[PDB]
């Protein structure tokens, strides 16, 4: 009569859904749980319009919203998304984010170990593209603002005690080949109706 | 088509691979290694398990 | 359909008012003869009773009310037309379904009021006890409550 | 009202009221005993029925005794506002085998101060035990009576219950302990998860 | 100059002007003044903070 | 002179180290689009709040699903009442046997 | 390929997990779906440990926690339902509200068409219990702010031109009503001790 | 005694399996058998109150 999906399925796919993504860095005993039945977990988050994205290599799981079947609208008009449409500003420090990423994934090898970042590293690079007020404690606060939203997204942990930060291997997942085609695509069309 | 939907199904090895015909060689890369090591390895660990 | 005319439930909702009306004013009698006891040292007891307007009855009126202001929106009388049949689909199902506490609430008398054992006071007549049951009690106490409303 | 005074200490999960009932279902609850909610109420805006509307205090204690040795078991509940929400009930279990400890004793100790007192008067005075919640002091009764922790919701569940309507039910939930396998049963099926992973 | 130092004397200082009225000089909050103007500076590059 | 060369420290110090990356990401594929992007991004006029306050079309991941508003997870105020305390505990000498036939 | 659960139900799915109610008076259609596949939907929110209570007589639905028939847990406790307690003013406004619902009930009967009340008419019965905070408008703003804040949890509907409210349904359900009545009456009786 | 269903299904899986691990082929069907076996044991674990 009456059937209960598995007790560490509820915990882990609960879990899953609050946090928005799930690690075996930090939480290994819900990322093997949900690695071993993935479609117990695709069928319970089909019918909000969320799926799972794997990653074995790095160790990552994340919700994504699903156009299927119901195509042609915009991801972020779904009416769970929490949280608000990404800022040229933010895509900007993403885009540096993700360069540093990258550099540090093709020295070590794509794998385990967190990829970090010192906060002095990063005040230069919008320096460039932000300009410059002629104070550090106003540009550090902006800098540290930006990383705050990124938060947000779960891009990034805050500042820890030597002002570092941990790129958390989701960027490699938002910021990907056809996503940067597309803002490619959409930041040249703004720059033609600049002209 | 067929590279988009193989990114849907694919597990991550793939991430920093596009859908346009440049990166054709990364997915032949990719069922070679599956044809030749990684797949005969799982297999092997799977009927000694 | 200029021929047809809305008096069908109109007419079969005065008569569970009726219905409804007469159940209450036979609880009345019952009140009075309740009156002349001392459920307690002081107290004597009483039937209340609150009104359940289930919310099948609110889109019924809801789609009456619609239907009067359809009539007079000429499109070969198409939207009066569909008016009646929405009208008429919530007469239908409940018919279909009348075992379920849904359409009991809408055509069964018996239904449309919800009962409570009540104390009242018989000096200032200010209720103390709005007993919905015997959830608590003492015993015997539930005993008295079940034998008084029995 | 005095037997479920009494029973509070002694079950886990008590069923108050039990014995009214005929003995299938309880219908009242420690906080509708520590306000003292006299009834339903007059069912609208009134609050004669609650007894203890403010911040109140409440304690029970039995004595039991043998050969002339004093095991005082006690119990302090409280609210520190009007709230009547089982989270906002502060409680404070009590154990002790000391004569000279007494509810009244603990009530004057709780008037002085609250919960930081009675634990410093822990460290302070012997064969005194309490606890902030009612598990440890549950282990501490077993551990002392020398008891399944069956054999006391059966004392619960036998102050009335005069109908008996299955023994298999009775032998099966109210005097048999429990020695469920499903931990055991749990750990067999996690010892395939390997497997699963490496088939997966 | 320590940046609150510098606030503690650049209000000390707008005290000695408030009867230059010839500038809408005003009497609310010295500190407040000092903490707006010191920075409406930097924003204008004539001092720098670091 | 002992805080100019400082600040001469920091500065070289974040370039070379600035230009380790960039290396290491000219021929991967992702790096190549972030550089292209990167430069495009320069044109743009970052002064104005508007134009760096758009909505790129990049995806939604991670979305996260948590405040579901069930009515029950309400709780209401707790006011404190400090007027006085029940210190009365008398023996209630009143027991005294008053009862009915 | 696989089968994808029908178009409407998710949608109600995804609303009622958005706001938490859904009233027969506002979303006629998706109410009626909704309790036509009564099982479905259960089946679909069981994973998540939540499942829907069904007021007929109101014509409400609303998201209740599932967690099992009485654990050793005396309390649930959720990854997703935050527990929040409202502030001093909150309460009160909600205890007003509820005391205007049930008098109301007690004379038209359970789940009649609201009465809408005046905000004119509100204020008076908060000044019995916080005074005037120093001007018409300052209290006349406080109220609309926490008129709104309140429509946020659903129980109440945004004033209309003439500047009156009606009382949502979803107030009859609250966690605990005697929480309400007991602070009430105390406030009540300590302002007449002080005056 | 009392043997119920339950356990009877699952000694049937026991032998199901112990017959199974001879099959020549990839290890399928061995896996099959050695996962419907665990399965009565998780079922029965998640709704022990039944």
């Amino acid at each position: 009569s009456e059937t209960r999906t598995l007790q560490k399925i509820r915990e882990a796919t609960q879990e899953l859904l609050k946090y928005g993504l799930l690690e075996e860095a930090s939480k290994p005993n819900l990322y093997r749980i949900v690695l071993s039945h993935p479609e117990e977990v695709t069928r319970i988050l089909e019918p909000l319009d969320l799926d799972i994205g794997i990653d074995e290599i790095r160790g990552l799981l994340y919700v994504k919203v699903r156009l299927d079947e119901t195509p042609a609208q915009d991801e972020w008009a779904h009416p769970l998304v929490r949280r608000q449409r990404l800022n040229l500003e933010q895509s900007l420090l993403v885009a540096i984010l993700r360069q540093h990423f990258v550099a540090w994934e093709q020295e070590s090898g794509t794998g385990a170990s967190q990829a970090q970042i010192a906060i002095d590293d990063l005040l230069p690079q919008l320096q460039i593209y932000l300009g410059d007020p002629g104070s550090e404690s106003k540009e550090r606060t902006r800098l540290l603002t930006l990383l705050d939203q990124l938060k947000g997204h779960g891009l990034v942990t805050s500042p820890d005690a030597h002002e570092r930060i941990v790129i958390r291997p989701i960027i490699a997942h938002l910021a990907d080949p056809i996503n940067l085609q597309a803002l490619l695509a959409w930041l040249r069309e703004q720059i033609a109706q600049q002209t | 088509k067929r590279m988009s939907e193989a990114k849907r199904v694919d597990t991550g090895a793939l991430v920093e691979a596009g859908a346009d015909l440049d990166d054709i060689p990364v997915y032949l890369q990719r069922l070679q290694e599956l044809t030749e090591e990684a797949l005969p390895e799982k297999l092997n660990r799977f009927l000694d398990y | 359909l200029n021929r047809s005319s809305d008096d069908g439930v109109t007419q079969l909702l005065s008569h569970i008012e009726h219905e409804v009306l007469v159940i209450e004013e036979r609880l009345n009698e019952l009140n009075e003869t309740m009156f002349r006891v001392d459920f307690q040292p002081d107290r004597y007891l009483r039937l209340d009773t609150k009104k359940v307007v289930h919310e099948s009855l609110r889109t019924l009126e809801k789609a009456q009310r619609q239907l009067n202001a359809a009539r007079f929106v000429d499109d070969n009388g198409e939207s009066h037309y569909k008016a009646l049949q929405v009208l008429v689909a919530q007469l239908r199902d409940a018919c279909e379904r009348n075992r379920t506490l849904g359409a009991k609430a809408l055509l069964d008398p018996r239904f449309r009021l919800e009962f409570a054992v009540s104390v009242m006071d018989r000096q200032s007549g200010n209720v103390i006890e709005s007993r919905t049951g015997s959830q608590g009690g003492s015993g015997g106490e539930k005993e008295i409550i079940a034998s008084y409303v029995l | 009202t005095l037997v479920d005074a009494l029973m509070t200490l002694l079950c886990a999960n008590p069923r108050y009221n039990l014995a009214s009932t005929g003995g299938h279902e309880s219908d009242r609850d420690l906080i509708s005993y520590v306000r003292g909610v006299s009834g339903p109420g007059d069912g609208g805006e009134g609050q004669s029925h609650i007894a203890r509307p403010g911040k109140t205090v409440t304690g029970i204690a039995a004595t039991l005794e043998r050969e002339g040795k004093q095991v005082r078991l006690g119990a302090l509940l409280w609210f520190d506002s009007t709230s009547s929400s089982v989270t906002d009930m502060k409680r404070l279990w009590l154990f002790s085998d000391n004569p000279g400890q007494t509810l009244e004793h603990w009530l004057n100790v709780y008037h002085e101060g609250g919960t930081r007192l009675l634990r410093q008067m822990e460290k302070e005075a012997i064969g005194l035990w309490t606890y902030p919640n009612k598990k440890q002091y549950l282990a501490r009764l077993r551990d002392f009576f020398e008891v399944g922790e069956n054999a006391f919701t059966l004392l619960n569940r036998a102050a009335g219950l005069k109908q008996l309507n299955s023994i298999d039910e009775i032998f099966r939930e109210l005097v048999l302990d429990d020695h469920s396998a499903f931990d055991r049963a749990a750990e067999v099926a996690n010892s395939f998860d390997g497997l699963t992973e490496i088939h997966q | 100059i320590p940046l609150e130092e510098a606030i503690q004397s650049l209000s000390s200082i707008l005290i000695e002007h408030v009867s230059q009225e010839q500038y809408d000089i005003n009497q609310d909050n010295p500190f407040l003044q000092a903490s707006r103007e010191l920075r409406e500076w930097i924003k204008r590059r004539l001092i720098v903070e670091r | 002179s002992q805080t100019v060369l400082q600040a001469r420290a920091r500065s070289e110090r974040d370039v070379r180290g600035f230009m380790k990356t960039g290396l290491a990401a000219e021929h991967h594929r992702v790096g190549h689009l972030l550089n292209e992007f990167l430069n495009l991004a320069l044109k743009l006029d970052w002064q104005r709040q508007m134009i760096r306050k758009q909505e790129v079309p990049l995806p939604a991941v991670g979305v996260a699903v948590t405040g579901i508003p069930a009515i029950e997870r309400l709780r209401f105020k707790e006011v404190d009442d400090e007027a006085e305390q029940t210190l009365d505990l008398s023996n209630h000498a009143a027991d005294l046997t008053q009862i009915g036939d």
